[PDB]
DNA sequence: AATGTAGTCTGTTTTTTATGCAAAATT
DNA sequence: AATTTTGCATAAAAAACAGACTACATT
């Protein structure tokens, strides 16, 4: 149901470089917003970027 | 069929098997301590300048290439005197 | 000098030639996991070739080898070397 | 303007390690 | 019979990891 940032990218239309989408959840330019579990960000399947 | 293999052609595998026969023959009983390291350094160091080459010194593609992390990479390289 | 292939050129030359063919047939197939495709090929041979020498005792293998014992079962194990 | 990269950091998880010990196997 | 190896359990150190963030580059 969850993908991590490098999967949830992987599968985008145009993947970004990581550091990019982490900006992105940093931006609030996720939605839903990723949860951080430790170390890494839990992206749902369905999460898409929106223009703010 | 292979994927990793070396100029008739042969695998990788094969040339580190004859490299290994070669080191135990002139091993006229002396201990060794440190061959994983050893085989390790002798591998690690062409496959990070071959794909630095590669990626034309773009550290974040060679790690992506790798599968290996950014600051694994950085370590590395540091670890043989290439960065 | 001291892992060294017959004609003696060294083994780094052979990893060298051996990605060189590689990244001329990669005819738009995109990489992900080399550093591990480059170690289960070089990992495969090393614990053959020890477990060889040691005549399938692991305490000394792993002494060789310089890691410890638990690492040493566990890449076995890994390669199906059971 | 937005994205990409090197370099320098922080915090988390996973792998490797030393160690103890009993059973099994080798000497 | 005595000695070593093995299989497996811990806990801690070591390594690899994801990310944060800035300065500068490339798109």
């Amino acid at each position: 149901m969850y993908l991590t940032l490098q999967e949830w990218n992987a599968r985008q239309r145009r993947p970004r470089s990581l550091e990019t989408v982490r900006r992105w959840v940093r931006e609030s330019r996720i939605f839903p917003p990723p949860v951080k579990d430790g170390r890494e960000y839990l992206f749902h399947e369905s999460a898409v970027k929106v223009d703010l | 069929s292979d994927v990793l293999t070396v100029s008739t052609q042969k695998p990788l595998r094969d040339s580190v098997k004859q490299a290994l026969k070669n080191y135990f023959a002139q091993l006229n009983g002396q201990d060794v301590n440190d061959l994983y390291e050893l085989v390790l350094a002798e591998v690690e160091q062409p496959l990070l300048d071959m794909v630095m080459q590669y990626t034309r010194g773009n550290q974040t593609r060679a790690a992506l290439m790798m599968g290996i992390n950014r600051g694994t990479l950085r370590k590395k390289l540091k670890k043989y005197g290439m960065n």
